[PDB]
């Protein structure tokens, strides 16, 4: 019932409400999209590994 | 600025006067054409309105950036001093001639457009090896041998003396001259004369200085010395103590023998690589050439071979009469007595004996030097 | 602008980054290196049983300090090399310290560390880094404790041998096993003079005791002569 | 007669020239500023057009887009990653995943694509100017010249015979010989001869400091080559990049093995370089690794040795094409007076002959002068001679 | 096996053979100056391979990471050993997977670290030797599949003249003959042409053959 996430700029911030996808939709270690303006997680980036392996 | 380079007349002939009159007439016509622009449509001061508008257009606070690529058409890619790569374009006063990686490009403060270039006054490698003042007096202060003085002159100064004599013969100066001789033979004294007589840039390189502690560093130091000397100006760079390539082993460098070997290979490449080094001369000396890498000496990288022997019994006279020119020595002793004191008294031996005699005279604060002072200096010099 | 010393701090506005005021005394890198060194400042009157060596060091270097015209009348070259050798730390270190003390010279003794390298230069490719710090503090002396040590010393000696055009620069290297030094450094023109620190005897320890115990709380009556007799010339 | 009349008039004109040029403005020496008659365009409109119109649009790196929509991903090496999109002035076929491009400084949207970063470490290593070594100036190795041309020039000169013949042209060439035998003197020849780009990889130019920081340079060089149409990469002193693998006990001399392996991989197998011909030159090839010399990567193994009897004559004829010497000189007798000498030795002999002739009084070289020069260059400098220690190739 | 005994050919055949996605990884390719960056590059490799369950990953020149561990204070390629350990962990053991197969190619099995050959990490060890006499002629038939030569060349004869030659050099003899054929401007390749090409491949210059008749 809690939301915990860290920005890509060495900044960590949490939202009392998960967002667009409920915690059932998400799992630890995931990488999703959050609002740069509202600092609210909007969507979930599907996947992207380093192009070196790609 | 470079209006006319024709000075071939060098006399009072009418041709020189006619050329000067034509130049003056052209200058007057240009001035008259330019004056009417302000007389008819000045439209501004053109002296400070332009400068003020440029200052107010380009960002007033100009930062210290770094150019890393080249974009000719109103664009440029660099990295912010904080780190963020930028796509700053080119401004009107760009004068894009220093568009090379590393030169800081100053961008605007409002829009961060390229405002100014970064005048560079560092050259760390060159500075840590640039000779500011002449080391010693003229070649006459070397004394005695002059078997290489003519040879070294032809190798270095003769190309710079009047490089038409070697041009009229249809050849280029010798590649390089390596001065190898007995310990304390005066090789450094030869470089002293080379510098006191030299005309172009000269770089001094400590022999161990080519071997660094971090693996891969030594080749970088060699490449940087080559860039600095070559890219700076016509130079005569002497890497003294070349025997230190592999002779001495130090624990500071992570790499073992395959690091001195890599440094030597890099030096060889920098001497006779795959491009045109330009007008650069090299004069290196060593006291133990028996271990120097054979490839670094093949005719084509180090051409002239010079050997310096100990001062001759006839040359010892000139050496002594030189190193004691200004000494107020008493006539009690005769230098020839100590001239044969040492069976193998090298050039450094005479200077050491003179210095010891001076010191001994000093301990008693006497005005002149006596024979006993020289006798006591001779034992303290050779015998230890 | 001239008063604004280059490589010095001045105040800077925030919204404009315009000059606001000078900054008085920010820092001196050589002072920081010396403080890291923590040199044991001494006094010439506290020198233990090396009086003749004291005059030798004076006559070795200091003479062209209070009387630069001394060698001009005789036409001799300025002495270059002075070294401290003998039993380790036999007072030779203290003699070196007292030399600068009574001579007023910039003391810099290095052990080839890496933290001080952050003040000499970014990479310290050559040994000329220290000279830059000394080059502007002409009233300076160079001291080096006891194989790359010789290499740095070899470069220094070659540097201050005619290639270094600055006059009145003194460097002194101290170490033991003079017969184990570098033969290249053994050139007669490199070491201008040599001084050794022989193990003090009772005749020398008496003053050593008078200096060392001078700062202690003794008992009425000392009788240090017998104790020094019990001291069979150990070291300084 | 009027010595002061003309000098004063000339000085007056020279002073007035500056007195009038200072009235337009060239003075006030700046620190990287252009001529006021060089930035005139940007005064009110162009500056308001070169500045007001455009934006910085800082460049960054892309990761990959997401399907079902544009769904591009924005990533910054030093700033931050982010979900962004391209601009209205880009195509959706060119959405390269992992592409360097700039995004709208405000909209944080990629408005302009960019070519891949150059890594100036391997960008500075392009020739850009062929040497002054021509075919007529590298005489003495005619067979080697033909063999090298068949691999670098002939195959690209008329690429019609090889297609009709039905055989893949030979891949590369390795030139291993005694020191000074003419390796670089021909590599410069290859560079000044053809037109395809030639990359000079100095054998020391690949040993980097960090662990693996050197191999990456190999990949960078290989990419910068494959980027162009046809490339010929000439590496000298190939004895430094990697000799072989001999690890025993404590790991030593292994890092160079990784660099050599990376160089081999980009050179053979897995969609090999293709339109890139290798031209290496080792001076002590005895240590070359079996994998690098194995055919298919450096198939040709041409060797350049000492000219026997006519090579010396050709070297004398070529290297002495601009020397003022007596016409009655017998050069072949000189070529017979040098049992085993290197071509660089022949050029140095011609030089020393020039110097000796210029020494005392002469204006043209003399046969006796060349003879005396031989006695010192070969017969006098024979102490090392650089030949005996490398003749066995060890 | 030998330097050119043939491993790239087997890998390229396997790639076009199976109806899946093959993973191409270069031995030294998986490294970086960052501390452990190679570990991350190998973990991402294993994840991308798990992406398509039907797939094969080939780690060519496995000697780059398979270097035997050493005991020394100063150096020893601790990062390289870390990458090797990461590959070993990702291969089999704690939280391994049975969905794909990896084909590895190493040129000197001796330098290979002992762990790299530990059953779980690698099960089947296949060593490829050089063709002796019959595959020596098969190589010439294959590599000369498109080469046009008149029926005046004895493939077996050239195979017997090509003693102790590698498959790569065996096929390169065909290229050398084709280039010599272009030198001759003819249309077909003569037996003497292949004989001269075999000699040119050896790279043994004759110089006054009198000391040994
Ligand atoms: N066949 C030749 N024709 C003309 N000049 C030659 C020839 N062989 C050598 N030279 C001369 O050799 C010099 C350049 O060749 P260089 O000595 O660099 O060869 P190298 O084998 O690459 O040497 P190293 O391997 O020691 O670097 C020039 O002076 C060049 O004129
Ligand atoms: N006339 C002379 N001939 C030779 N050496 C001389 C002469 N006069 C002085 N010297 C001494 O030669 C030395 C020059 O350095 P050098 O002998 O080249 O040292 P090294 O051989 O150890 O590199 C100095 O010690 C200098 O005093």
């Amino acid at each position: 019932k809690c939301v915990v996430l860290k920005t890509s700029t060495r900044q960590t911030i949490f939202l009392p409400v998960v967002g667009l996808v409920d915690p059932d939709k998400l799992k630890p270690g995931d990488l999703v999209g959050v609002n740069k303006d509202s600092y609210l997680i909007l969507d979930t980036l599907p996947s992207e590994y380093d192009s070196r392996v790609k | 600025a470079a209006r006319i380079p024709t000075v071939t007349p060098l006399t009072k002939c009418k041709l020189r006067l006619l050329k000067l009159e034509r130049i003056k007439d052209y200058l007057l016509m240009e001035e008259e054409f330019v004056a009417n622009q302000e007389r008819l449509k000045p439209q501004e001061e053109k002296t400070e309105e332009d400068r003020s508008k440029v200052d107010d257009i380009r960002g007033s606070p100009m930062s210290v950036g770094s150019l890393e690529e080249l974009i000719d058409e109103n664009h440029a890619i660099v990295s912010s001093s904080v780190g963020p790569e930028y796509y700053v374009s080119i401004m009107s006063f760009v004068d894009k001639d220093q568009l090379e990686p590393g030169c800081s490009i100053l961008m605007h403060n409002k829009v961060l457009s390229v405002v100014g270039l970064l005048q560079d006054e560092v050259d760390p490698m060159v500075s840590v090896m640039k000779v500011e003042k002449a080391p010693l007096e003229s070649y006459a202060d070397i004394g005695g041998l002059d078997p290489q003085i003519q040879e070294i002159k032809e190798a270095v100064e003769l190309p710079l003396t009047h490089p038409e004599l070697y041009e009229d013969i249809g050849i280029k100066p010798p590649k390089g001259v390596i001065l190898y001789g007995e310990p304390g033979t005066g090789k450094t004294l030869l470089a002293k004369a080379v510098a006191n007589s030299t005309s172009a840039t000269f770089l001094r390189v400590v022999g161990s200085e080519l071997i660094q502690k971090y693996l891969g560093d030594g080749p970088k130091l060699v490449r940087e010395l080559f860039r600095v000397a070559d890219d700076l100006s016509p130079s005569i760079v002497f890497i003294d103590e070349i025997d230190a390539v592999g002779t001495k082993r130090y624990d500071a460098h992570s790499g073992g023998e395959r690091e001195i070997q890599r440094t030597m290979l890099e030096l060889l490449n920098q001497l006779d690589g795959f491009d045109s080094r330009g007008d650069v001369k090299v004069i290196l000396a060593t006291n133990k050439i028996e271990s120097l890498d054979p490839a670094l000496l093949r005719p084509g990288r180090i051409d002239r071979k010079i050997e310096f022997p100990l001062p001759d019994i006839k040359t010892r006279r000139r050496i002594f009469t030189i190193h004691t020119s200004k000494m107020t020595l008493s006539d009690d002793v005769n230098l020839e007595e100590f001239v044969m004191t040492k069976d193998e008294f090298s050039g450094a031996d005479i200077k050491a004996i003179c210095t010891e005699a001076g010191l001994l005279a000093l301990r008693e604060r006497r005005m002149k030097v006596t024979h006993t002072d020289f006798k006591k200096a001779k034992e303290k010099v050779m015998f230890k | 602008i001239t008063k604004l010393t280059p490589t010095t701090r001045v105040a800077l506005r925030n919204d404009s980054y315009v000059l606001h005021l000078v900054l008085p005394s920010k820092v001196d890198p050589l002072v920081n290196l010396m403080k890291v060194e923590k040199v044991p400042d001494s006094t010439y009157d506290m020198i233990g049983g090396l009086d003749q060596q004291i005059k030798e060091i004076k006559e070795v270097i200091e003479l062209p300090i209070k009387h630069p015209e001394l060698f001009e009348s005789l036409g001799i070259a300025q002495p270059k090399g002075v070294l401290l050798y003998g039993p380790p730390g036999t007072g030779k270190t203290l003699l070196a310290r007292a030399v600068a003390h009574h001579t007023d010279c910039t003391f810099i003794r290095v052990s080839g560390s890496e933290l001080v390298q952050k003040y000499i230069g970014e990479g310290s490719r050559m040994v000329r880094e220290l000279f830059v710090m000394a080059r502007e503090h002409a009233p300076s002396i160079i001291f080096m404790d006891e194989s790359e040590v010789q290499r740095t010393m070899l470069e220094l000696l070659n540097q201050l041998d005619g290639f270094e055009a600055s006059n009145k620069i003194k460097v002194l290297m101290a170490t033991n096993r003079i017969d184990i030094l570098d033969p290249a450094l053994l050139r007669p023109g490199r070491i201008d003079r040599k001084i050794e620190f022989p193990n003090p005897t009772e005749e020398s320890r008496f003053d050593i005791l008078k200096i060392h115990s001078r700062r202690m709380n003794l008992m009425r009556g000392i009788d240090l002569k017998k104790i020094g007799d019990k001291m069979n010339g150990a070291s300084g | 007669p009027y010595s002061a009349s003309i000098k004063k008039v000339e000085k007056e004109i020279k002073d007035m020239s500056k007195k009038v040029n200072d009235l337009i403005g060239i003075k006030e020496s700046d620190t990287g500023l252009a001529a006021p008659s060089q930035w005139d365009l940007v005064s009110d409109k162009q500056m308001m057009q070169e500045e007001q119109p455009l934006q910085v649009a800082r460049c960054t790196k892309i990761i990959n887009p997401n399907t079902e929509d544009a769904k591009y991903v924005i990533n910054v090496k030093q700033i931050a990653k982010f979900v962004v999109g391209l601009g209205d002035k880009v195509s959706p076929t060119d959405i390269e995943e992992g592409m360097r491009v700039g995004v709208d400084r405000n909209k944080y949207q990629i408005q302009i694509p960019l070519p891949p970063k150059i890594d100036p470490s391997v960008t500075m290593m392009t020739v850009e100017e062929k040497p002054d070594v021509t075919y007529n100036d590298v005489g003495g190795c005619k067979e080697q010249i033909e063999k090298m041309r068949e691999v670098v020039e002939l195959p690209m000169l008329h690429p019609e015979k090889f297609v009709k013949l039905g055989i893949d042209p030979p891949k590369g060439v390795l030139c291993y010989g005694p020191p000074g035998t003419g390796k670089t003197l021909l590599a410069r020849a290859v560079a000044n001869r053809t037109d395809a780009c030639f990359i000079r990889v100095i054998g020391s130019e690949l040993v980097q400091k960090y662990v693996g920081e050197g191999a990456r340079m190999v990949r960078e060089l290989f990419q910068m080559a494959r980027s162009k149409k046809a490339c010929i990469v000439f590496f000298d002193e190939v004895d430094a990049i990697g000799g072989a693998r001999f690890d025993d006990g404590v790991g030593g001399d292994n890092e160079v093995q990784r660099t050599m392996l990376e160089i081999v991989n980009q050179l053979d197998g897995f969609d090999a370089r293709g339109n890139i011909k290798v031209l290496m030159a080792t001076n002590r090839p005895d240590t070359l690794d079996p994998a690098l010399l194995r055919p298919g990567r450096l198939d040709r193994k041409v060797e350049f040795g000492l000219p026997d009897l006519e090579g010396r004559t050709q070297i004398f004829k070529i290297h002495t094409r601009t020397m003022n010497c007596e016409r009655d000189i017998r050069f072949e007798l000189l070529a017979r007076l040098c049992p085993n000498s290197t071509g660089a030795d022949i050029r140095s002999v011609c030089t020393e002959a020039g110097m000796y002739a210029i020494r005392a009084r002469r204006k043209t070289v003399t046969e006796k002068d060349f003879l005396d020069a031989v006695n010192k260059v070969i017969k006098g400098y024979q102490k090392f001679s650089a030949t005996p220690k490398y003749m066995v190739y060890n | 096996g030998p330097p050119g005994t043939g491993k790239t050919l087997m890998a390229r055949a396997c790639a076009a053979q199976t109806n899946a996605t093959f993973l191409k990884l270069a031995g030294p390719q998986l490294v970086q100056m960052f501390i452990g960056d190679g570990a991350k590059l190998v973990r991402d490799a294993f994840q991308l391979a798990k992406e398509k369950a039907p797939c094969i990953i080939f780690i060519d020149e496995i000697d780059a990471i398979g270097t035997k561990r050493f005991d020394s204070e100063v150096s020893g390629d601790r990062e390289v050993q870390r990458t090797m350990l990461e590959l070993l962990n990702q291969l089999d053991g704690f939280s391994s997977d049975e969905r794909i197969k990896v084909i590895a190619a190493t040129n000197r099995a001796d330098i290979l670290d002992p762990a790299l050959m530990r059953s779980g990490r690698l099960d089947r060890k296949i060593e490829f030797p050089h063709p002796t006499e019959e595959a020596r002629a098969r190589i010439l038939q294959i590599h000369s599949r498109k080469m046009n030569v008149h029926p005046d060349v004895n493939f077996e004869e050239l195979a017997r003249s090509t003693d102790d030659f590698n498959g790569a050099q065996l096929k390169a003899v065909c290229v050398e003959a084709g280039m010599l054929a272009l030198r001759r401007d003819a249309t077909e390749v003569n037996h003497e042409d292949f004989n001269e090409g075999i000699i040119q491949v050896q790279a043994k210059k004759k110089a006054s053959l009198n000391y040994y008749a």
